[PDB]
């Protein structure tokens, strides 16, 4: 190249190109807030609840755990209409709340409201809480609890996992115990992981969920490489 | 602040200005060095202040005065890399003029050529101007002693005498006062040594400081050659 | 009692300035509260500490995590400061954020002065609010008691003249597209605005994007020198937090690449 | 300010004060490199380099941190390794071309000017970046011994003693002291001893390093660039320690 | 410690901090936006099968060509952007014909696949050092089924990254996940051609939203004797009826 | 959007190229065009904006252009880009006839037009054609009708009946309800009537804003006059 | 945060003086599998662990032959490895055709460094993101070189690159005196390399499908062993 | 291949104005005043040689001969004017002199200069020129003519006009002082009067530049012997002549 384009100057990065709720930007009114309906499921029947995103689907094999669908959390937004469905899964005596993120089409406000509703509903019985997520600000896998933080500045967690942790820590119903597992790129709903991090996630998830390492590792390894979201171009780009 | 695409390229601001050109002008004063040029009856003298505070430097390799051709000499105000770039370009231009037209290139024509190149730099988006000011001196076979100056804006003009640098205003005022007293546009002397001594004295009076043999560089253009004096020559000239 | 509110603007200059303010005078500042981050991008992270070795602003022993929006309090000067980690999920919710979060806090703590910090990018000046480009900073002041005539009225576009800027500021009017116009409209049109609130001050700077640590420090120096906040004392030390050591990635990653640097 | 915001995201751009911040950032990159020094003696040059101790797996004779541009020119650099290798290759090409054309080894000032023009040409367009290396080179020609230092801006100068890298300040202080204490001059072997001493002083926090010394002297090496052999290197190391 | 936007995923020549090229990942996503294609390799030939996804009933079903012939002994199935696939198919046909012209022999399946991957590399530096030819990577993936005397029957998967793999069975497109999961369990080295065809039809029916029939699905095979042939509608309908009767 | 829609060479995180979608949006603003093929003919219908009172109508270009004596072309989108595309198609038809002695087939010409449109999406310094085209005809020495649709991205498809442009969804639904592939209109009159009735679902004024062109085998292209279209409209209204 | 403003391309320095795109290109190497190289005074050996997409796929070729006397193994980006291997083959072919010479290993390393440096200082392209291990035998004996895509080459008795290569590198450094004197016995050197690469295994075992070996020597042309040919080494 | 093109440096604003052309016009308005007056038997072109006191005024001239019968002056940026003058002198020979054996008429050379200036606005490599030109000339079939050329490349003929910093007041004075029976000497006097109100400092022959297009000058031809060889009509008045006219 003889030159770089003169008009190719970077734009300020302090603003995030998130989707807009209403097409009118000069309005001075109050924007509506989406409402979340939590279906009524016997919460005391389950002793553990795991909250994560769809990118962690391979960590929960369907055949081995006998995953069963109970109900759907409903989310509705009306602007002068957006509707979202949140499936809830259950295996053994463990509940599973897996949320799908999409920075292109889904605003973080839905995730905030969903996290608030889930934490408020689960705080009525104080069950075991496990959170599984990823962050692009950390350098290695992190294990955290309610009384210990392994993050060093300036690392942090954002997104749906960040909302859930915020509701657990500084929410009105705070003080609940939890175990959080965070793995080390990409926008929300389009993240990628390394093979080593995926294996570490499998091992730690198996240890925390109480399963035989061999069969669980084989099932998760098979699920990861079946064109999962986080295994996009690993095999075809690196040798 | 340019406040727009003019922060990088040479385009018009809403006020109608080219900020990159003005910033190159500001860059011309980085070295904090003053130069003076005067004309005699049959010679032209340039004197440049030399500042070498570092003890590890070799003073003999520190110079802002260049020999462009047999008869043309050049003094540069600004950073030394752009100065050397301009010096090589000027040498090539003078040689090409001699090859193409059969006679030696005059000082004013070379100044105009460099000014046209600078105009190219001011108008092209992907070319930056050089942050230097050039002063060509000679004894032209038709015009006699000659001083011409070119700037990053592409502007060039000739002078009876000139001064360039952070302290150029005082030197110019002193020169104007002397010329008003003498009512002539040149120095009435027959030997270039006397012109060199007069220019040294003028620089000392204008700057208000004393100079040794290692604090100055002197170049003299006669009708035959342009040559640079050494330390011994300057030391001899100081004693007067 | 004055509350310092930064805005998420070009270069993150106000937020960085807050990091300059709290860390340089950590002895006078303590963590007070965590506001609701409903309309922000939610944030969870560790507790930041000054580099010089001073005690953490979080005096609570069992506290281990920080949130997106946190309010710190200075008892000696009686000054509130807001630290914000993430921007709003959308601009449309800005009207909510001032009304449902900031105004209840102002009412609760009976704050008598609000100072808003902001930065502007000159290439985006579509309405030409910049009239004196040679000036870097702008300051505007508004008083309810003095402006009694304008407060009581019925209510010519793309510009607003409510604020009173100093003659040495780079602007005399604000644009309707700027967030500050919406914030001011929500504050003035609020029915339940606190009666203790009397002065609204707005400090803005002009800069570009990049490493704006020194720019933020100079902006804070200008704010302090102008005595915008009466009780703000001058800063001499200017200590950074430890998190800024991770600005360019890992602290000791340069020695890792032995095939590049030697 | 050391950070020019709004004027540091593209090469060949002037700031309102007339500065070029990309060249300054390349200088910052240079300042984090390994310490290298050069001393000009009565009739020659001496170069000294501090090296980090690497794994034993490296072949001892195939890892040399002092480059030979030509039979009479020695060179060291601080900054980016690939940029230094590129510049040394260009210098070798220029020396070979000059020797082929004019049947004589290239004088040091002409070589310095060619290198400086090449480096300066990389501060003119936004499609390239300035070199992230500072180079100390030198040698012997018909006019005597010459030592030069060249910077990312393309500016170069001749030096009585030059230093670059992390420990540049201490090395420069020692070089200034050496110049002050020897107004008459200095010999090649005394220069080698002083270079060893200066490298040792500048190193002193992970006290584990090696020292490389090269020299070109009319009386010692007949105006050729040669590495210091075992006996002289051991003597210099012992003198530096004691 | 603040949240700011990152823009490392916009330029194809820009690395992420961990060393990724996200434009290639997004091209793979574009591939996943396409319809399903399945290939199964046996010792009696290789079977390819695609789903014909029609937005409107007015579209001519006999016009969608997701299976093409590169040469008499090499066939291909595509998934992704159609124009990129058209360019790649033109290049592959040219390579095969030219190799026949210059060497008087059939080109190896792996050699043709390597040539296609070298073409796909053109968004950067070429395999032989050629200058850049494309502004963006391709958004289409290929399944190349061939037979040569050197290596028998072969099935290859070719991606826009310029890398190809050899597969016993492979699936690409929208339903590639469940289809590949079924292939991992239902493939063995002793499959016959008829069993492979039935398995392809079954897996296509499993991962197709619409009801499987001759109109919305297409089958093809390659054998040493007959070469590469795409089945007509009648034969596929008979196979579907046989599969229905078996199940 | 979200920063992924400022260039043709940028993939979206979900695998989209938004500038192609925006070119399709530009196509959506043009007047509606319809193509319906029967048992032995192809009919292209076009919506025309109401002519102004002072607008000349004798030399106004038609919406249906003859690429060759056996192939015709209609378009929807930017009118000015369609002229460039039509000129290139005519040149290519003549070039193919010269090179191979044989006139092009409909599929070959469709592929060439799609190739031109694809080529105009392969550079950051060029703008794609905001035009979608319908190409109809019969292959030489053949009697099978051919109808194809081409898009700005360079993708082309084969249809039994298709609509493009403004309000094309309603016309497409009408065609889907009122067209049977296994029993196409066996006569030219039935195909023309179906095309006119489909166009009447979105044309406001009526007959004067409808253009109909009929292509038969053996290079038989007829542009129906306003009187015939008016008769068809009146018959449709009477039968309604 | 501040790094995010100065990592756009390869022609931009950070205010602290860092070139982040080259650092990212170097980081891209660890995304590849582990490869090991070693040598003695008479032979040079490469050992590679190969990976497959799944059980239905084949394994990637990590060892590529450049000439009868020289070869290499790769770790990192596949397109860059393909380009560099083809370039080295072209250079060896040119040497043989024009001078009837066998290209020296050091000359190949210098050529690779020169080619790689260009992409790190100009706009328009990107730096290479693959590391290479080159083995060969020429008139100076046996040679092993490590190439880093920033444009760097080092000469070593043994090394390892790729994910988790630190264990293999530590094992090689600890036992340098053992394999440095294995002259005339290729099997012992290959076994030492296999043990070294086994030192870097994590919950995996070497099989006849994921193990690749290569050897060059005084009278031994560059030879690659795959499949059953490595069965006796497991 | 992103280096095969460069996006336009001159684009339309939403209001429908080309910003770079307007800014070049602004730069023209900040320049030194230059005027032109057309008479019945000649044309006068005048400018102020605003400058350092140590600079030689005769070395730098703002009035240039384009052809022996056509001259020009400018307001704005000097280097752009110098480049344009060199190009115009070359074009007078390339397009006309080497084709028809004659020098071009005034309007055609003005058109060539205007086209060159216009091409600078349809570019991704250069910004438009920042000068405004006044071109005066004489030709056999059109008589005397005076034209003004703007940075956009538009040109218009004038009976009398002025450009630069004091253009409005000079235009008012010329409007109040122009008639169709004016003579060349009267035009020179009016030009001096108009320039008197614009120059702030010393107003003598060393700070004013005047040129005329009048009758042929056989003394400036340089040779004798051919009766049909007309002398040049362009003539630049010396400082002494300007002083003599000012004193009178």
């Amino acid at each position: 190249m003889l030159f770089k384009q003169w008009n190719d100057l970077p734009e300020p990065k302090h603003l995030l190109d998130l989707p807009e709720i209403s097409k009118n930007l000069q309005s001075l009114e109050v924007c509506p807030v989406p409402k979340v309906e939590f279906p009524q499921l016997d919460v005391p029947q389950y002793s553990t609840a795991v909250i994560t995103t769809k990118i962690m689907n391979p960590l929960f094999p369907k055949n081995l755990l006998q995953l069963t669908s109970i109900g759907e959390i409903k989310t509705t937004l009306t602007v002068k209409v957006y509707g979202f469905s949140f499936p809830i899964y259950s295996f053994g005596k463990t509940l599973l709340f897996s949320m799908e993120e999409n920075f292109i089409s889904i605003s973080p406000i839905f995730g905030n409201m969903i996290s608030r509703s889930i934490i408020s509903q689960l705080a009525q019985f104080s069950p075991d809480i496990i959170v599984i997520g990823t962050s692009d600000k950390i350098a290695s896998m992190k294990v955290m609890t309610e009384n210990e933080c392994t993050l060093q500045p300036p690392e942090f967690i954002t997104g749906f996992i960040g909302s859930v942790l915020t509701q657990l820590i500084v929410g009105p119903s705070k003080g609940l115990k939890f175990k959080c597992l965070v793995a080390p790129e990409g926008p929300n709903g389009f993240e990628k992981l390394s093979l080593s991090d995926m294996g570490s996630l499998v091992d730690l998830c198996g240890q925390w969920l109480g399963f035989e390492p061999s069969r669980y590792s084989e099932e998760c390894y098979r699920l990861w490489r079946c064109d999962s979201a986080a295994i996009g171009a690993q095999s075809g780009l690196y040798i | 602040s340019a406040a727009g695409y003019d922060r990088h390229i040479t385009i018009f601001s809403p006020e109608g200005r080219l900020y990159q050109v003005e910033y190159a002008f500001k860059a011309t004063n980085q070295t904090n060095i003053n130069s003076l040029a005067v004309r005699g009856k049959d010679c032209t003298v340039v004197i440049s202040q030399k500042k070498v505070p570092d003890k590890l430097l070799d003073p003999t390799t520190v110079s802002y005065i260049f020999c462009i051709s047999r008869t043309i000499g050049m003094v540069v105000n600004g950073p030394i890399p752009d100065a050397r770039n301009a010096a090589l370009r000027a040498k090539a231009e003078a040689a090409e003029f001699r090859y193409k037209y059969g006679y030696d290139m005059p000082c004013d024509v070379l100044a105009k050529r460099m000014a046209n190149l600078s105009q190219i730099y001011t108008q092209r988006a992907y070319m930056r101007p050089l942050g230097v000011i050039l002063t060509f001196v000679s004894v032209d076979e038709e015009l006699g002693p000659s001083i011409y100056k070119t700037d990053p804006a592409g502007y060039y003009v000739g002078y009876k005498a000139t001064a360039t640098g952070p302290k150029q205003q005082e030197i110019t005022t002193n020169l104007e006062n002397h010329f008003k007293k003498s009512k002539i546009d040149h120095i009435n002397e027959e030997s270039w040594e006397k012109v060199v001594e007069f220019a040294i004295t003028h620089m000392i009076d204008a700057l208000g400081t004393e100079f040794s043999k290692n604090d100055l560089e002197v170049g003299v253009a006669t009708k035959d050659k342009f040559f640079t004096l050494s330390a011994e020559n300057i030391e001899e000239r100081l004693v007067a | 009692s004055c509350l310092v509110l930064p805005l998420v603007s070009v270069g993150n200059i106000p937020q960085l300035s807050i990091d300059w303010l709290l860390n340089s005078q950590a002895n006078e500042w303590e963590y007070l509260e965590a506001l609701d981050s409903k309309y922000l991008v939610e944030f969870v992270g560790p507790l930041d500490r000054p580099e010089d070795g001073s005690d953490s602003l979080y005096k609570d022993a069992d506290m281990k995590y920080s949130s997106a929006l946190e309010v710190f309090y200075n008892k000696k000067r009686g000054l509130f400061a807001i630290q914000q980690r993430t921007p709003l999920v959308s601009v449309n919710y800005l009207n909510n954020f001032i009304v449902e979060i900031i105004l209840p806090f102002l009412s609760k703590y009976n704050i008598s002065e609000i100072c808003i910090w902001d930065s502007l990018y000159a290439m985006e000046d579509e309405n030409g609010v910049i009239v004196r480009p040679q000036e870097v900073y702008s300051l505007g002041e508004f008083y309810f008691d003095d402006e009694a005539e304008l407060l009581s009225n019925l209510h010519e576009s793309m510009v607003n003249n409510w604020l009173h800027f100093t003659p040495t500021s780079f602007q005399d009017k604000i644009s309707v597209d700027q967030p500050i116009f919406k914030i001011l409209f929500q504050i003035l049109n609020a029915s339940q605005r606190p009666k203790a609130l009397r002065s609204i001050k707005y400090c803005s700077c002009l800069a570009n994007e990049g490493d704006n640590s020194l720019d933020s420090q100079q902006f804070l120096q200008w704010i302090i020198s102008q005595k915008v906040i009466k009780n703000a004392p001058p800063i001499v030390k200017f200590v950074r937090p430890i998190s800024w050591q991770g600005a360019y990635g890992m602290a000791d990653a340069r020695d890792k690449f032995v095939d590049l640097y030697n | 300010t050391s950070i020019g915001t709004g004027y540091d995201l593209s090469n060949s751009v002037f700031s309102p004060d007339g500065r070029n911040f990309q060249v300054e950032y390349a200088v910052k990159a240079v300042e984090n490199g390994t310490t290298s020094i050069g001393i000009k003696c009565n009739d020659g040059v001496v170069f000294a380099v501090e090296k980090l101790i690497t794994s034993k797996l490296l072949v001892p004779q195939k890892n040399v941190k002092i480059q030979v541009v030509d039979r009479h020119i020695g060179c060291v650099y601080s900054g980016l390794i690939p940029d230094g290798r590129h510049l040394v290759n260009r210098g070798r090409e220029e020396a070979a071309s000059f020797k082929k054309l004019y049947k004589t080894p290239i004088p040091i000032p002409a070589f310095a000017d060619r290198l400086g023009q090449y480096v300066q040409a990389h501060t003119l367009y936004n499609s390239v970046r300035p070199f992230g290396v500072s180079t100390i080179f030198g040698g012997v020609d018909k006019n005597g011994a010459h030592l030069y230092m060249l910077e990312p801006s393309g500016s170069y100068w001749g030096y009585k003693g030059a230093a670059t890298g992390k420990g540049r300040q201490s090395a420069k202080a020692e070089l200034e002291k050496l110049v002050d204490h020897h107004p008459e001059g200095l010999s090649a072997r005394e220069a080698v001893k002083q270079a060893a001493k200066i490298i040792y002083l500048a190193h002193e926090k992970e006290k584990d390093f090696e020292l490389e010394i090269s020299w070109c002297s009319l009386s010692e090496t007949n105006g050729l660039h040669k590495f210091v052999k075992g006996d002289l290197l051991q003597e210099a190391i012992d003198f530096a320690q004691k | 410690m603040f949240l700011t936007r990152s823009e490392y995923d916009r330029g194809v020549s820009t690395f992420s901090p961990e060393g990724r090229l996200f434009q290639v990942e997004y091209s793979l996503e574009a591939i996943k936006l396409g319809s399903t294609a399945i290939g199964i390799a046996t010792k009696e030939g290789v079977v390819l099968g695609v789903e014909k996804r029609a937005t409107s009933p007015l579209l001519e079903s006999d016009s969608i060509e997701k299976i093409v012939e590169i040469d008499r002994h090499i066939g291909c199935a595509m998934s992704g952007l159609t124009a990129d696939a058209r360019s790649m198919i033109e290049h592959a046909r040219t390579a095969a014909v030219t190799h026949n012209l210059y060497y008087d022999e059939d080109i190896n399946v792996e050699s043709l696949t390597q040539s296609v991957c070298d073409l796909a590399l053109r968004f950067g530096e070429g395999a032989s050092g050629e200058e850049r030819l494309m502004s963006r990577p391709f958004g289409v993936a290929l399944l190349i089924a061939g037979h040569d005397a050197d290596d028998g029957y072969q099935l290859f998967h070719a991606e826009p990254s310029g890398t190809f793999y050899r597969y016993n069975a492979k699936a690409i497109g929208s339903g590639s996940e469940g289809a590949q999961a079924e292939l991992l369990n239902e493939w063995h080295s002793s499959l016959t051609l008829k069993e492979a065809e039935l398995l392809v039809l079954k897996i296509l029916k499993q991962v197709m939203e619409e009801k499987l029939d001759e109109n919305n699905a297409q089958l093809s095979c390659i054998t040493k004797q007959d070469g590469f042939k795409i089945y007509d509608n009648e034969k596929t309908a008979e196979l579907i009826k046989e599969l229905k009767e078996k199940e | 959007m979200s920063g992924y829609d400022r260039a043709l060479s940028i993939f979206s995180p979900d695998g989209h190229i938004f500038q192609v979608e925006y070119a399709l949006e530009a196509v959506k603003r043009g007047t509606c065009a319809v193509g319906v093929k029967g048992k032995n003919c192809v009919v292209l219908g076009c919506e025309r904006r109401s002519t102004l009172k002072l607008q000349d109508t004798r030399i106004t270009p038609s919406k249906v252009s003859k690429i060759d004596s056996h192939v015709v072309l209609s378009f929807s989108g930017l009118n000015a880009d369609s002229r460039i595309l039509i000129e290139k198609a005519r040149v290519e038809a003549q070039s193919h006839r010269l090179t191979l002695e044989d006139p092009v087939t409909v599929e070959y010409l469709t592929r060439y037009v799609a190739g031109v449109q694809q080529r105009y999406t392969q550079s950051g310094g060029v703008r794609p054609f905001g035009v979608s085209t319908l190409i109809a005809g019969f292959d030489p020495r053949d009697d099978e009708p051919k109808l194809y649709q081409t898009e700005p991205s360079g993708i082309y498809s084969s249809w039994s009946a298709q609509t493009i442009g403004r309000n094309s969804k309603t016309v497409r639904e009408f065609l889907e309800k009122n067209y049977d592939r296994k029993e196409p209109p066996a006569t030219v009159e039935e195909c023309v009537k179906l095309t006119v009735r489909s166009l009447l679902e979105v044309v406001q004024t009526g007959a004067k804003n409808i253009e109909i062109t009929v292509v038969k085998p053996d290079s038989d292209i007829v542009a129906l006059s306003s009187e015939e279209i008016n008769q068809y409209v009146t018959q449709i209204e009477q039968e309604k | 945060m501040f790094r995010n403003n100065y990592d756009g391309d390869t022609v931009t320095f950070s205010p602290t003086g860092r070139l982040f795109q080259v650092e990212y290109a170097l980081e891209a190497i660890k995304q590849g599998s582990v490869t090991v190289g070693l040598r003695s005074n008479t032979h040079a050996v490469l050992v590679a662990l190969k990976r497959n997409a799944d059980e239905l796929s084949s394994y990637q070729k990590k060892i590529i032959k450049c000439d009868e006397h020289m070869g290499l193994s790769l770790a990192g980006l596949a397109p860059d490895a393909r380009v560099l291997s083809n370039y080295l083959r072209q250079q060896c072919n040119y040497s043989s055709l024009v001078f009837n010479r066998k290209l020296a290993v050091e000359r190949a390393g210098h050529l690779l460094c020169d080619k790689a440096q260009k992409n790190t200082q100009s706009y328009g392209g990107r730096p290479y993101g693959v590391g290479l291990l080159i083995i060969g035998y020429d008139k100076s004996g046996a040679h092993l070189l490590e190439f880093q895509p920033s444009g760097n080459v080092t000469e070593l008795y043994g090394t390892a690159i790729g994910a988790r290569s630190q264990g293999a590198k530590t094992y090689l450094e600890r036992t340098l005196d053992t394999f440095i004197k294995i002259d005339g016995n290729p099997d012992e050197l290959i076994k030492a390399g296999v043990e070294a690469i086994s030192q870097s295994l994590r919950d995996e075992s070497l099989t006849v499908d994921n193990l690749s070996i290569a050897i060059v020597g005084k009278d031994t042309p560059f030879t690659i062993y795959d499949g059953e040919a490595v069965a006796k080494y497991i | 291949m992103t280096d095969r093109y460069s996006f336009s440096l001159t684009t339309f604003s939403p209001s429908g104005k080309l910003g770079q052309i307007d800014y070049a016009l602004t730069a023209v308005k900040q320049g030194v005043t230059s005027l032109g007056i057309k008479a019945t038997n000649g044309v006068v072109i005048a400018t102020e040689k605003k400058s350092s006191p140590l600079a030689m005024s005769e070395t730098l001239s703002k009035v240039s001969l384009l052809t022996p019968d056509i001259g020009a002056v400018y307001s704005g940026m000097g280097p752009d004017y110098r480049v344009l003058v060199d190009k115009s002198r070359k074009v007078a020979h390339t397009s006309y002199k080497r084709i028809y054996g004659e020098y071009p008429p005034t309007k055609l050379l003005v058109s060539e200069v205007a086209k060159i200036m216009q091409e600078a606005t349809q570019s991704g490599g250069v910004r438009p020129f920042g000068v405004s030109l006044l071109i005066a000339g004489h030709d056999e079939f059109n008589g005397f003519s005076l034209y003004q050329v703007d940075p956009s490349g538009s040109y218009f003929p004038w009976k009398a006009t002025a450009i630069g910093k004091g253009s409005v007041a000079a235009k008012t004075f010329l409007e109040k002082r122009w008639n169709d029976e004016l003579e060349l000497e009267d035009a020179i006097h009016i030009a001096l009067l108009t320039l008197k109100e614009s120059v702030e400092g010393e107003f003598n022959g060393d700070t004013i530049e005047l040129a005329i297009i009048g009758d042929e000058n056989p003394d400036l031809l340089g040779y004798t012997g051919i009766p049909t060889d007309k002398g040049p009509r362009f003539r630049k008045l010396t400082s002494q002549e300007i002083n003599d006219r000012l004193e009178a």
